[PDB]
């Protein structure tokens, strides 16, 4: 981790071959260890729904992306099952990589995309560099804000 | 007729030269152009092997051949067999999940997936060279990249990692040279470089030995040999670990693919010389580094020392001069190259959460980590040579190669039978230890630990994906054997009477 | 007659689905799979409980008849070198197959109920159901190399369920020092395999017993050797067993639930040095000095 | 002694005249592979479990599996030329020349099958591994 | 065919059933191009996902920027700025 | 919040047999399987309506049983694990009595628990076969849902993992789907003089003949 105070220094040894965890007598056995801490519920989800909740939480490729990402692996089980030519595979396989990456390009910029110190400016100011790298062109943006990426000029 | 392994070899490269065109900020646009470059060039090289190469031929398959400079008779000549495919697809593979695992790289973006492509062309151009000036090139060609790879994305001691990483590889790399100079200067009447001519030259006892040598020290400073490992740990340990996957999975092997290629195929007798007192070196040196395992208290050094441990396998399978030795040597080129590029990525991807280096202090991470944990414990387990995966069948299928050895008679064949064996005492010794201090007992984690603190959908996908071959050739081994049994066995043609 | 054997790969492959869908949907659907907790379980007893009528009905047909069936097939094809793998089915391993059966649905009703408040409950069930495989594999294998195979298999699960509780360090040391002790048997173990197979020539039990047997009798080996490979082969099943000198895993092998205790380490895991030793007994009958060192020990 | 110094040693020609009248040797033999002494009883279990082991390869044969069909007949191809050497070698004086006819003719039906299987002819490895089959059957019911 | 029956005095016969059999090359070609268009269906699906530590403030907030060495540079740079700080206080002051 | 162990009626706009009509009044979803399927009005007293309920569970599990015992020894047999099975020829088989005083003490054993049960029926906790331990509570079981230690030994009735409703209208339907299959194998066993697998293989191929149409 990080401190902002420096730390006391260790004054005792310690076992490089102890285990790391707290002590045995000072082990709350059946919590500690989730032993006793399952008691079950009437409300219990839908198995399918938690399936749906799953796959829709990782954020999953919508449209003709997600038609794509979907059909890709059955279709080439299908081709490879049906003796169909391998370069007709190769070749859509090309294509469906390309056509992704390109989409995946096409998609707006998160401030997790950027360097640390675009990340750490300002929020505001964070925001609008973000509102605006997603519409005007990257050569607008770069002849507008270029100079906030010369991090030696602060 | 078509050049499929030089637009193989100039793709990657090429693709990356043009990064430098994007305007664009951020890491988004480059990372999904360096994939889309990266898994192209894989379907590429898949389709040459799927169409074009054939594991029934011993013989040179889908050469190329054009003459760059006439007064070293040096020709850009590319080639691939049995022996070169398997590591031309795990160095593809490879490269692709360490370009995807590369992802959260927000400093100098462009710079890392431009040196991540020249990695990439530079490895294949290695592999699939039938020139020995060419070799000698390709293997220079990666001096630069790791050490600006290192040098700005290492850990703390990065500079000094890089710094004697690159003075040692230059300095096998020079002996490598006068190797090439020697080899390629003894033609009575032209020099000539063509490893296909070059095996069928005859050479005098001293000579040969002076050349074994000279290529020797080179591929004993990039595959470890003791005492010529000292590079390693410094450099495995203080480099990121996309970085790591290439190091320890695919710059590694390349040394044991110079020892096959050059030492095992071109000079056979002074390999027949020096074989025996590799078997002791590489004893000793599984002995040795599975010894300087439990000593090393950081986590990085630990897994370095094992990948030096595992080499010795390598060596064994090496001098042991059978069919199912270089077959077992092979295998476990595969098995490592998905072993130890997976087990450094976990490590990296744990540091990147826990932020601690020295294992007497991470205790309890299987408590908001447990996916890691469970990849951990199963990449350890493909690690501690258990079956069902493919490093306890590379490992009995050395054994085996050493009992049918005809070169060693009993008493020697003992005594190395029970070497390695006392590594597989000693690989659990410091492996599970390792886990048992960074991952059980119990300790009060931060709430914010319990939710957006394990591993997302990429990083499960990339340790998957790397296990999924584990296990494929743990039950199965003749995927990978049944690709190069032919060709192995032309090279053990040469080792006979005749 | 024949049909029943035939089909009998059957028996280690049956429980190994609900480990292979609990594994890969802890590690990727994990509120789902946790979702069907005793749906689990009961997949699991019924798969084993089809394993059961099949070895019952094995059992009933080896009893009134005179014959062994084993099964091969070629696990390799090299130029130098070629691996078999079966099944063999003889009456050791119809008693074997029983024993582990019987106990072990009753292990798993009762595991039902010891871990109702756990939240391990799937992962305990994966690790069971993947023992039992690995067991069920180790007591019908044919060759010494699947012999070891699924003895390194069967240390692994006893490795994981022993430790199962990771944030107890008791278990924490108790695991790994299991796992290092049945490490040293298992090293021993494949020394003799390699020894005998550097003897012999071959990994099936009757034609290496036959080939050792013809080769003491007729003094074409050296018996130090013999002797030797007999000692590294007994070492595993000491320490599989918890014998003397390596008994000290066995103690602390019941940091781990209580199911486990019982049918690993009562039943089935420390039945194997026995088994072991019963399935080599032709092979250590015609070595001197073996017979009075596993009386000894 | 700890290690051979020169080349590992070849093929040792059989000194029963079981090999090829031209050449003195037969072309499925492979050198390097290890051959565990057992003696003439070993020799002949061997040989009785090997040429079952081939009579096994009727599955093998196929238009895309015919190169494991080439390594596992020169694997036990060499076992069995090596192992027949040691039992007619050790065999009765008048019980040798039946069974140095009955090798010859084995090792005929290999050589035939190899040459069918470097063809990539399916029938006639199908030919020549039937010849194969009742050599083999009769090797096992004469070494039983 | 493939079967054979050993009687061994004093010892129950033995069946042994037996069948070589191995993989074609085409077959084993077939699981590495399945492989490797797998892996590259799952490299496009898994960066098109979403990272969750990657991309929370607990990483970049942090300083974090996928280097390996920005915890320790993190830290001695917040030393120097606090040093800098009581430069500043006291220029000031 | 934790486990019910008591039924939940089906409320009155659940999905029934013949969607659009009323549901009878004597029919309210208090009964496992309930679909509001009484052309007849048979259960319009509700004593009458508890014995039936009891007579169609136990038809229920009498015909999955005979159903399961005859299908799986048959899928036995043509797999080829059973020499000489028929279930239409198994009760003229030899044994080692004679059917009639087989029929006897199987007439005396099956009267001992079928008259408990009747007991069971008439006054509920009459007949108490689960373990009275000192400090252990007997929960109350409903008629015709026993089972502490021997007919429940998984505990997995009482609010376990699927609700007692949605377990017993479970195992209600497909008691329902194994009586219809039981009387479907004993008309199959005279019509096409056949085996039930092998006339669902004749059926399978070529649908459009071999059916009750060609014997
Ligand atoms: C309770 C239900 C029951 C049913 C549905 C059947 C049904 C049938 N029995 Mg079975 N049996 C039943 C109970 C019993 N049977 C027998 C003893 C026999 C005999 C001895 C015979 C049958 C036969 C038959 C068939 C009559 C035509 C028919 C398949 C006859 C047959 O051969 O067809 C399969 C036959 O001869 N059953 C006994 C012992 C007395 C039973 C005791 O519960
Ligand atoms: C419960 C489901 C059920 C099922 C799956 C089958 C299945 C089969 N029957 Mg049987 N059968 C049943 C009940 C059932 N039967 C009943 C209740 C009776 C009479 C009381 C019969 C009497 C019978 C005869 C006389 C014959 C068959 C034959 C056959 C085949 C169909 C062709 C046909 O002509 O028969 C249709 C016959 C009927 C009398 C229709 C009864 C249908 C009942 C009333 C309802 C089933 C519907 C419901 C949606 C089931 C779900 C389907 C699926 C999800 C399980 C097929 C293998 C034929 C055969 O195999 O010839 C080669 C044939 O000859 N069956
Ligand atoms: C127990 C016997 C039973 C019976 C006799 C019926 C009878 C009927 N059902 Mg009902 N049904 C039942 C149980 C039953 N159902 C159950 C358990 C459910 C689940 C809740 C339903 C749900 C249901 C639905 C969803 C539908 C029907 C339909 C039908 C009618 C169409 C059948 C037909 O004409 O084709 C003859 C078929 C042959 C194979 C010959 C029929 C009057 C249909 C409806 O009522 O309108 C048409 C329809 O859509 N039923
Ligand atoms: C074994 C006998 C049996 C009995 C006693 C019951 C009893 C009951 N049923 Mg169930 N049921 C059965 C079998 C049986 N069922 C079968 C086979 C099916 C599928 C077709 C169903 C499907 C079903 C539905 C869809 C519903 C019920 C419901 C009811 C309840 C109210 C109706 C009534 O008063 O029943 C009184 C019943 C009898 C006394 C039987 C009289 C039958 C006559 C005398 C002759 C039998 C007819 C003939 C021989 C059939 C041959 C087979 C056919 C394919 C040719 C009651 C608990 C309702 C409910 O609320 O659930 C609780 C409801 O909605 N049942
Ligand atoms: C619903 C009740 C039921 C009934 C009445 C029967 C009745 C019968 N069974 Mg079936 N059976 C059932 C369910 C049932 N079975 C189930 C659930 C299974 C498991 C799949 C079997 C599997 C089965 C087999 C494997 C055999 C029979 C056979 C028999 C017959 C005599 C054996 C016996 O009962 O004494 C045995 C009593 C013991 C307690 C021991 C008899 C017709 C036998 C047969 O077909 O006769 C030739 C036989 O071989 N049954
Ligand atoms: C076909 C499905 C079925 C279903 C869903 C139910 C459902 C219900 N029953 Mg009923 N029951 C059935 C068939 C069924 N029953 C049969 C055939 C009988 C006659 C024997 C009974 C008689 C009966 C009694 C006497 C009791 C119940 C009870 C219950 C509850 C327990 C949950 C359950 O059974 O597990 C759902 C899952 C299954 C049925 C899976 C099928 C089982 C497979 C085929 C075999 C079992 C595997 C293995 C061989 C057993 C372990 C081996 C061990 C002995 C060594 C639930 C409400 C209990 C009750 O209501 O108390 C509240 C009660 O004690 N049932
Ligand atoms: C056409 C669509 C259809 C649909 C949506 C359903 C839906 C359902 N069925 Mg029904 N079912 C159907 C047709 C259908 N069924 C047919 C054709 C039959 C054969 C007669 C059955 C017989 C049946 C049985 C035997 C069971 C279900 C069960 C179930 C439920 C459990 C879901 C699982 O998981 C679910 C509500 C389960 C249930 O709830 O009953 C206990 C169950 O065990 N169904
Ligand atoms: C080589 C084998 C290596 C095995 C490493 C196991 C590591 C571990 O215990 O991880 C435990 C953690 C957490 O478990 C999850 O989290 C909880 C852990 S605990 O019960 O609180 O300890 C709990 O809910 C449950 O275990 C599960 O949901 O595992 C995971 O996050 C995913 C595990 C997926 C596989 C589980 C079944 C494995 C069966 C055997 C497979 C072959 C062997
Ligand atoms: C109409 C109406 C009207 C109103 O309104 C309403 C209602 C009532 C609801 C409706 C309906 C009705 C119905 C339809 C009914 C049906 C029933 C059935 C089918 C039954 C069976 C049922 C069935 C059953 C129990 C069954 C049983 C069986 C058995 C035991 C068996 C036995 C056996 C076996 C196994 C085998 C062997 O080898 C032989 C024997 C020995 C012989
Ligand atoms: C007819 C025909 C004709 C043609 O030919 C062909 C075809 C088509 C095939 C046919 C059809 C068929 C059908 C459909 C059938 C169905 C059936 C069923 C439903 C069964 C069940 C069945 C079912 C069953 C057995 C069940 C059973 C159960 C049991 C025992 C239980 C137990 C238990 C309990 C209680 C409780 C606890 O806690 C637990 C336990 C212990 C676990
Ligand atoms: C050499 C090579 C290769 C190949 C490979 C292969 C050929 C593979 C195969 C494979 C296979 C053919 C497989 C099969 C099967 C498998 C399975 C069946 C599995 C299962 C599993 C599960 C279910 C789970 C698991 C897990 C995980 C994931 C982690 C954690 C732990 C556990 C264990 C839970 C490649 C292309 C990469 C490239 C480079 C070179």
């Amino acid at each position: 981790g990080l401190t902002d105070i420096e730390p006391d220094l260790n004054e005792d040894p310690r076992d490089r071959w102890a285990t790391n965890g707290v002590a045995p007598e000072d082990f709350v056995y059946g919590k500690y260890d989730e032993h006793h801490t399952f008691y079950e519920s009437s409300e219990k989800g839908s198995f399918w729904g938690a399936v749906a909740e799953e796959y829709n939480s990782m954020d999953p490729p919508t449209g003709f992306q997600g038609l794509i990402s979907w059909l890709f692996l059955p279709a080439v089980a299908a081709g490879m099952y049906f003796n169909v030519p391998g370069d007709y595979l190769f070749i859509g396989a090309g294509l469906f990589v390309i056509i992704f990456c390109i989409i995946e390009m096409d998609k707006p910029d998160q401030p997790h995309n950027f360097e640390p110190q675009i990340y750490n400016m300002e929020r505001g100011a964070r925001d609008k560099l973000i509102a605006d790298y997603n519409t005007m062109d990257i050569w607008d943006f770069n002849e507008k804000y270029g100079d906030l990426w010369d991090f030696t000029l602060k | 007729s078509f050049p499929w392994l030089t637009t193989i070899v100039v793709l990657p490269i090429f693709a990356g030269s043009l990064i430098f065109l994007f305007p664009h900020r951020g890491n988004k646009v480059i990372r999904w152009y360096t994939i889309c470059i990266s898994m192209i060039e894989l379907l590429l090289m898949t389709y040459v092997f799927f169409y074009h190469f054939q594991p029934d031929d011993p013989l040179i398959q889908l050469v190329e051949d054009y003459k760059w400079i006439n007064f070293f008779d040096f020709h850009w000549r590319l080639g691939i067999d049995g022996l070169s495919i398997g590591p031309i697809l795990l160095t593809g593979f490879i490269t692709t999940l360490a370009t995807l695992a590369a992802w959260p790289v927000t400093r100098n973006s462009q710079l890392f997936h431009f040196l991540m492509l020249a990695m990439y062309s530079a490895q294949i151009g290695l592999f699939s060279s039938r020139d020995l000036l060419l070799f000698f090139i390709m293997w220079e060609l990666e001096l630069i990249p790791v050490y600006l790879l290192l040098s700005m994305w290492g850990g703390k001691k990065r500079l000094y990692s890089a710094t004697k990483f690159i003075l040692y590889t230059a300095g096998g790399s020079i002996f490598l040279l006068m190797g090439v100079l020697g080899v390629g200067l003894y033609g009575s009447n032209e020099p000539t470089l063509n490893l296909e001519t070059l095996v069928n030259q005859s050479y005098p006892v001293a000579l040969e030995i002076i050349f074994y040598i000279g290529f020797f020290i080179a591929f004993a400073v990039k595959l470890p040999i003791i005492p010529l490992h000292t590079w390693l740990p410094d450099t495995h340990g203080e480099a990121h670990y996309s970085t790591c996957m290439l190091l320890a999975g695919i710059l590694l092997k390349m040394g044991a693919y110079g020892l096959v290629r050059i030492n095992m195929e071109l000079l056979p007798h002074a390999h027949s010389i020096f074989s025996p007192w590799l078997m002791i070196i590489g004893t000793m040196q599984i002995i040795y580094a599975a010894s300087t395992s439990p000593g090393q208290r950081n986590l990085k050094k630990r897994i370095a020392y094992s990948s030096v441990s595992h080499m010795g396998f390598i060596i064994i399978g090496i001098s042991s001069i059978t069919d199912t030795g270089l077959n077992g040597a092979i295998l476990q080129i595969i098995s490592h190259g998905f072993i130890g590029a997976a087990l450094f990525f976990l490590a990296g991807t744990s540091y990147d959460r826990i932020r601690l280096v020295y294992l007497d202090e991470m205790g309890g991470i299987a408590i908001p980590m447990p996916k890691i944990f469970t990849l951990f414990s199963s990449f350890s387990m493909a690690s501690l040579a258990l079956p069902g995966m493919s490093g306890f069948i590379a490992e009995l299928i050395v054994f085996f190669g050493l009992i049918t050895s005809q070169k060693y008679l009993l008493i020697p064949k003992l005594l190395i039978t029970f070497g390695m064996a006392i590594g597989m005492i000693l690989t659990p010794i410091y492996l599970l230890s390792m886990s048992r201090q960074m991952f059980y007992g119990y300790k009060l984690f931060n709430i914010s630990n319990s939710s957006f603190f394990d591993s997302g959908p990429r990083e499960l996908f990339v340790s998957t994906s790397i296990f999924l071959p584990v296990i494929g050739i743990g039950v199965y081994p003749d995927l990978v054997l049944s690709l190069s049994v032919e060709k192995v066995e032309a090279i053990l043609s040469n080792y006979f009477y005749r | 007659m024949e049909h029943i054997y035939q089909y009998a790969w059957i028996i280690p492959f049956l429980p190994l689905p609900v480990p292979l869908l609990i594994g890969a949907g802890l590690l990727f659907f994990p509120t789902a799979t946790k979702n069907l907790r005793r749906i689990w379980a009961f997949s699991s007893i019924s798969l084993l409980s089809i394993v059961m009528i099949f070895s019952m009905k094995l059992a009933i047909q080896q009893i009134n008849s005179n014959s062994i069936y084993q099964y091969l097939w070629s696990w390799t094809i090299n130029n130098d070198f070629s691996l078999e793998f079966g099944y063999l089915m003889d009456p050791l391993t119809s008693i074997m197959s029983m024993l582990i059966t019987t106990v072990a649905i009753l292990v798993l009703i009762y595991s039902d109920n010891y871990m109702s408040h756990d939240q391990g409950y799937l992962r305990f069930f994966a690790y069971m159901s993947f023992f039992n495989t690995s067991m069920l594999g180790l007591v019908t294998s044919s060759n010494l190399i699947q012999i070891y195979i699924f003895w390194e298999l069967v240390g692994m699960c006893s490795y994981l369920l022993i430790g199962f509780w990771f944030t107890r360090p008791i278990a924490a040391n108790a695991c790994q020092k299991a796992f290092v002790t049945n490490r040293v048997g298992d090293f021993g173990l494949l020394l003799g395999i390699l020894g005998l197979y550097w003897i012999t020539g071959s990994f099936e039990f009757r034609d290496l017993f036959e080939i050792f047997n013809n080769l003491i009798k007729n003094n074409e080996v050296n018996s130090l050797f013999c002797i030797l490979c007999a000692f590294l082969l007994f070492a595993g099943a000491v320490a599989k067993s918890a014998q003397f000198p390596l008994h000290v895993w066995l103690p602390d092998a019941m940091e781990g639930p209580t199911p486990i205790s019982a049918l690993i380490h009562a039943a089935t895991m420390v039945a194997a040095g026995i088994f072991l030793v019963a399935r080599l007994l032709p092979l250590f009958v015609v070595i001197p000095y073996i017979m009075y060192v596993i009386s000894f020990i | 002694q700890l290690w051979l110094d020169g080349p590992l040693p070849g093929l040792r020609p059989a000194e029963n005249k079981i090999g090829n009248e031209e050449t003195g040797t037969r072309t499925f033999l492979k050198k390097g592979i290890y051959m565990a002494n057992i003696g003439t009883k070993g020799s002949a279990l061997r040989l009785r479990k090997y040429a079952f082991d081939l009579l096994a390869m009727e599955d093998l044969i196929g238009q895309d599996t015919l190169n494991y069909v080439r390594r596992y007949l020169r694997f036990k191809g060499t076992f069995m030329y090596y192992d027949f050497d040691k039992v007619i070698s050790a065999a009765p004086v008048a019980d040798k020349p039946p069974l140095t006819n009955l090798a010859n003719r084995l090792f005929d039906n290999f050589e035939k099958l190899q040459e069918a299987v470097k063809l990539k002819d399916v029938p006639l490895t199908r030919s020549c591994y039937d010849d194969t089959a009742v050599t083999l059957q009769e090797v096992m019911n004469r070494m039983a | 065919m493939a079967v054979l029956v050993e009687h061994v005095e004093g010892q129950r016969d033995l069946i042994t059933h037996k069948s070589i059999w191995h993989l074609s090359d085409a077959a084993i070609k077939n699981v590495y191009l399945f492989y490797m268009m797998f892996t590259c269906w799952g490299c496009c699906v898994f960066g098109a996902a979403k990272d969750p530590y990657y991309d929370s403030e607990q990483y970049r907030g942090d300083g974090g920027d996928g280097t390996g060495h920005w915890v320790y540079e993190k830290q001695e740079d917040i030393e120097e700025a606090g040093r800098a700080a009581l430069w500043r206080e006291e220029l000031i002051e | 919040g934790g486990i019910s162990s008591v039924c939940e009626p089906l409320p009155p706009d659940r999905p029934l047999w013949f969607p659009g009509s009323t549901p009878p009044q004597w029919l309210d979803g208090s009964l496992p399987g309930d679909f509001g399927f009484d052309p007849l009005g048979l259960g319009s007293d509700p004593e009458t309506l508890r014995w039936f309920a009891q007579a169609e569970l136990m038809h229920s599990r009498w015909a999955m049983l005979a159903v399961a015992g005859i299908l799986i020894p048959e899928w036995l047999e043509s797999i080829g694990l059973m020499e000489n099975f028929n279930w239409y020829d198994a009760g003229s088989r030899e044994y080692f009595a004679d059917p009639t005083t087989l029929f006897v003490v199987q007439l005396a054993l099956m009267g001992w628990v079928e008259g408990r049960r009747w007991a069971d029926y008439v006054n509920p906790g009459c007949v108490d076969i689960e373990p009275k331990l000192p400090n252990r509570k007997n929960p109350k079981p409903d008629v015709g849902y026993p089972g502490g230690l021997w007919f429940d030994f998984m505990m997995w009735g009482r609010g376990s993992p699927e609700p007692v409703m949605v377990l017993r209208t479970k195992e209600i339907k497909n008691g329902r789907l194994a009586m219809l299959a039981f009387v479907g194998l004993c008309f199959q066993a005279v019509y096409t003089g056949e085996g039930p697998l092998e006339n669902l293989s004749r059926h399978v191929a070529d649908p459009g003949h071999c059916n009750i149409f060609s014997a």
